[PDB]
């Protein structure tokens, strides 16, 4: 998320049991660190190994 | 004649008086842009009553 440039990022590590590609249910994201870089962002790309 | 290499070395010897010897300068400039902030003093701090 992008807020007035400082850009932040909340992150969830959970164990899961595939059945339906997507694992239903409820959690909670707690956050993992605060950015202030302040450039305007429009797209984005994954980085794959 | 009408031409000169610009570019000249300085003569800083053990013998240079106050008006020639070396002196190391350093410039700090401030900017304030539209940006947020990045580096700021250090607070002061006192005992927990």
């Amino acid at each position: 998320k992008n807020i007035d440039g400082y850009f932040k990022i909340y992150s969830k590590h959970t164990p899961i049991n595939l059945v339906r590609d997507l694992p239903q249910g409820f959690s909670a994201l707690e956050p993992l660190v605060d950015l202030p870089i302040g450039i305007n962002i429009t797209r984005f790309q994954t980085l794959l190994a | 004649f009408n031409c000169y290499f610009p570019l000249q070395s300085y003569g800083f010897q053990p013998t240079n008086g106050v008006g020639y010897q070396p002196y190391r300068v350093v410039v700090l400039s401030f900017e304030l842009l539209h940006a947020p902030a990045t580096v700021c003093g250090p607070k002061k701090s006192t005992n927990l009553v």
